């Protein structure tokens, strides 16, 4: 690069830059799912991949309530 | 007579007869015994067997399915995660954020999915490698929506910007005040210039802030939305401050301001009136007194500029070096063996001891018929 | 001989008798012999059941309580990560972005929460109406802030802005350099009133920046801190702009200024000097090159406008489309079951086997008396 | 008497003719006891095998399954917890693709941060204050990944260095103050508005609230947003109309209503046709305020009011939470086997075996003579 | 909505928008709290949950460090 | 601290401000490495600490990409 000093202004200029400028927005939509999980019948109740999936069950009940489509609610 | 003889020693003999028998009758009575008691040893052993399979059958095998079921519950909470990475990431992701996310993230686009994206944006070929080699400017200049969760499915939109120009000339303006002094008067003009340029078809686009446009290499980022287009004619303000063909934007003062500057490649110094400005090193204090007025020092003029007792760093500080490495994981699996061959010796050894009995009890059978 | 006759066979008798009780006891001599070897493979069928329960009750139980264990440990470090989610979600947001959260995450104040928290906030009615259906507004304009760690409970606020001002009239204003040319000489006017416009009690709210206001359908949620407060009488702005009423903003150059300016339906272009101006398509090229001069199209009119090469595109480019499915997760229960019916008949065979020798040697005792 | 002797020999021998076919009959009754009681072992023989075939091949190998995908288990959550601090950062630089908008207690440890900060280069003072709120020097701070190299990864966090440190700052607020005479008005309003920092050789202009951050008495200005202005500005505090300072002051020709805070009040501007109020949260409406601009503290009221637009002067403190997540709990269950009544059982069978053979060395004894 | 052209000033405005404006901030406190966990007294040494319990322990007395009132460090 | 109000300007002044002000920029450079793990040889197979790695293994490839030099990738 090449700084010049211009003693008339007090001021500096530095060029030999390259410009990158946005000239519009191209998008991209994903869906995601869950994958299938099966039943497990070996236990009674309480497993620890029954409260691992109403946790992720309720966290996808919460992350609704912030969509960006009314409709989705 | 003769008779008499042989008669009287067969009476004689029965007596001596009656004397073997009488010790064979108690010999078989103690034998009997040892049948009948060798038995109640065997019966023991059997209810004693019973008991080491009721063990064995029930109250073991209970504990090890019950191990089984609870290490395949655990398998299954551990592999969703693994198997849901992705799905679990992008969901924490929008939840921190509530609904967008500030760039776009490894989860939320692939390396592979965001290349063939930009591979097919609506652009020329030189453009299209350009964002592909700065895809990290490119995923933080982009970002992500949360369209909506709809059942168990998360929708969602990543925006990548699309650089439709690129590599035309750009640079950057800093200035100070310049103050000159006539008889004890300051009169001080500062130009309003001051920011970054970038060349466009038909214009010349300004970005007022340094942060308005991101450095990356030679290469300038510039946010659209700064951005205030000026005449071509603007860059003549880097000639001849005072030129009739532009606007040239400076403002004017009547009081002195002594203040360092920062460039890319230096430093602006303005040191008027009662301040003492120096140019220092990181060792020692003061390596040159700058003289009052508009002074310009390089990266590699000095390492400092000091205004009074304030220290200006010209560079960044490098300072420690840092190296992590997290503790080794380790097997803890130490499995179980049982000594067949040792047992099964024994239990060879049982099964011969009994085809021996069994032989000898034939043997004596022989004996009687 | 007479006597003899009967003498004769009683020596007989007697020789015959005398070599049959040696017989027996010949017989009787490998029988306890037999009874005796029955015993020593009892003897050692009995160290191996020893040495079998030895193996079950201490080296194979001591695997399986150790297992039994580790199984437990794990079950505790999982639940615990599970129990304790928002707590430890919540941890590491505010360790992530060092004390300050930049929007109230689901995990910061759970959706019941925010509406509870809303539903008290000291407003009008119809307001918290609206803040409830843009509750994710509410989150990202809002934020958290970490207030301490005591012992082992975090303290966090977070804190929502309250939206006192609604569904007031709102615009906003684009503009391009409307340049006009006599003789070679330029007379550029610019409006400088650009920017977001929200009327309200006493006064309309200026927001300069387009980015200073976010827009969610029809409303638009605007930044207190971005507002300028102007006169109402600037709206007029809009019918004439050399009013008297109000001092109209605007800007004067005397060089072209060629550029494209995006409105919320469509765009302004400035076509001035050496520029190549055009309109695009979807599908095609060119529909119109633009004459020189100002011109507006809509979103509806086309897609593109084109400067010299430079592409601007006046909508979002839509793009692939991807859907992502994790790998599915499976149960391995495979449980161990002892077959203890051919088992347990076997173990009803030995008792009768020794029932029936039990009574074999009562009937010996018997036949002795 | 010859024949006499014969008569009784064959009376004898016939007595004890009888005697020995029923010691015959007796030990061959016995010889099928000991072949029966045999019979019978080998089937307890055989089972105790079988049991032993379940136990070493089927029982065994379910534990080496189980204790295997326990050492799985254990190696999969060692590793995330061992790595914790490796992984929590790869997280980060991929959430928001390679930068940090804060150093994150991850990044950069407390006991890493306090040593970097001491080790800066500046004043006792200006250490003591970095490390008094290494907070803010976290969040005006951030981090760059550089690389990732194989299998590690290194990245910078860049610091700031806090040089200048307690000197004199204020808060610049304004609202239009509009005069009237005759039905017509004229509005003056500062444009000075802002933070200022009084700095060596010269005085700090902060124009937006945002740009800096309050911390107690201590006041974070970003250095970027800085503009600097002659020590004099501070005199517009004392005159407007002081010809010491070009004084920025706007002119109006239209009445502007508005309510602006401040620290520790509020200006208020009623003017026209607006009915601004005081108010409380507990109490209603406390006082109409008079036309023209009004000073109120954040003491004297809690709201105020302009038509129906109700603005609030200090944070609406809402509800207050504790949450605690559910108890985890141990499920270890160890299994015992009962070995005090079995072990009696074994003892029984090597006794009635010993017992047994003590009885036949008594029954070879006897026929030894 | 509607937008408008005005020729005269090559400028434009859109109209028919709706003003959300921020008038307050309205503030919830917080306090989290660790589940109990029990002692896991079968095994001895290191557990996989000592281990966690000691590495969110450490996790807090970091997090403490940038708690906004001084009088909690 | 002091909150002047300036009748004359319908403005106001606040004082008892402290300076904190940034004067450069002072860096370290942080390696980070994963430790190391055993090979588990006794399953077969998937195992779970086998897709941990190439789980993180590839979080790492993809991680490469938005790496700051060029040659790191
Ligand atoms: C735009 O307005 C200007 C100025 O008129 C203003 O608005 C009026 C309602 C009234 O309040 C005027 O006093 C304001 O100044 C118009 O231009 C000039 O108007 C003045 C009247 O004061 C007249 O003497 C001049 O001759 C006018 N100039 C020209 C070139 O005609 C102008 O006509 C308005 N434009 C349109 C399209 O309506
Ligand atoms: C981790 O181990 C596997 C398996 O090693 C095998 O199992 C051992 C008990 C012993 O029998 C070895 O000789 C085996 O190699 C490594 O090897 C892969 O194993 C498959 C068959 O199991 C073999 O065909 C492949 O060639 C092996 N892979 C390679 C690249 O050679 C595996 O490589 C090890 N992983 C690491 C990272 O070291
Ligand atoms: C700066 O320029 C002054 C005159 O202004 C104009 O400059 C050139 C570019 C042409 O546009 C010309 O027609 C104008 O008159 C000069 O008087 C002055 O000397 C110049 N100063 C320096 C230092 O070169
Ligand atoms: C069984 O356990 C004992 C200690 O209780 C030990 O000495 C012996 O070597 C172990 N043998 C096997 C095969 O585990
Ligand atoms: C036990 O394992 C053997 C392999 O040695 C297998 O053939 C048999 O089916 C299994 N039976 C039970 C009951 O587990
Ligand atoms: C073994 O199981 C039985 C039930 O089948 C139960 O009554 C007994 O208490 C158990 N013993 C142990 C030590 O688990």
């Amino acid at each position: 690069l090449k700084e010049s000093y211009l003693e008339e202004s007090c001021s500096t200029i530095t060029e030999g830059y390259l410009s990158v400028l946005r000239t519009g927005w191209y998008t991209n939509v994903f869906t995601l799912e869950v994958g299938d999980v099966e039943n497990l019948t070996c236990a009674d109740g309480p497993s620890l991949i029954k409260t691992e999936l109403d946790l992720t069950k309720s966290a996808l009940r919460e992350l609704r309530t912030v969509s960006a489509d009314q409709l989705a609610r | 007579t003769a008779a008499a003889v042989t008669a009287g020693v067969a009476i004689a003999k029965t007596i001596r007869l009656e004397s073997e028998v009488t010790a064979i009758k108690n010999a078989l009575k103690k034998t009997n015994e040892a049948v009948s008691t060798l038995g109640n040893g065997v019966r023991v052993l059997a209810t004693a067997v019973r008991e080491l399979k009721d063990f064995v059958s029930k109250n073991l095998t209970r504990a090890i399915n019950k191990n089984k079921c609870d290490i395949a519950d655990l398998k299954m909470a551990v592999s969703f995660s693994q198997f849901n990475r992705r799905f679990l990431n992008v969901v924490r992701q929008f939840s921190d954020n509530a609904g967008i996310t500030p760039a776009i993230s490894l989860d939320l686009m692939t390396d592979a999915e965001l290349a063939r994206a930009v591979s097919n944006m609506p652009t020329s070929a030189g453009q299209i490698k350009l964002m592909l080699e700065n895809r990290a400017m490119v995923r933080r200049k982009g970002f992500g929506i949360l369209i909506g969760v709809y059942g168990s499915s998360v929708i969602y939109m990543v925006q990548l910007p699309i650089f439709g120009v690129i590599d035309t000339p750009c640079w950057i303006v800093k200035a100070a005040p310049s103050c000159s002094e006539k008889k004890g008067n300051y009169a001080c003009l500062l130009r309003e210039d001051q920011g970054w340029y970038c060349q466009n078809a038909g214009s010349t686009v300004y970005y007022p802030n340094e942060k308005d446009c991101e450095t990356r290499g030679d290469h300038v980022f510039c946010d659209t939305a700064a951005g205030i287009n000026v005449a071509e004619q603007s860059k003549e303000c880097n000639i001849n401050i005072s030129t009739t063909n532009y606007p040239c934007k400076v403002s004017t003062g009547r009081h002195p301001i002594s203040m360092v500057a920062l460039s890319p490649l230096g430093a602006l110094v303005a040191c008027y009136k009662g301040v003492s400005c120096s140019i220092g090193s990181n060792r020692v204090g003061i390596i040159k007194q700058l003289n009052k007025g508009c002074s310009y020092i390089t990266n590699q003029d000095a390492d400092t500029v000091t205004i009074d007792n304030t220290v200006y760093q010209l560079s960044k500080v490098e300072g420690e070096q840092h190296v992590i490495k997290g503790r080794p994981v380790s097997s803890s699996f130490d499995p179980v063996k049982f000594p067949e061959d040792q047992f099964n010796v024994a239990l060879d050894q049982v099964f011969e001891s009994i085809e021996n009995s069994q032989a000898l009890v034939d043997q004596s059978n022989r004996i009687l018929s």
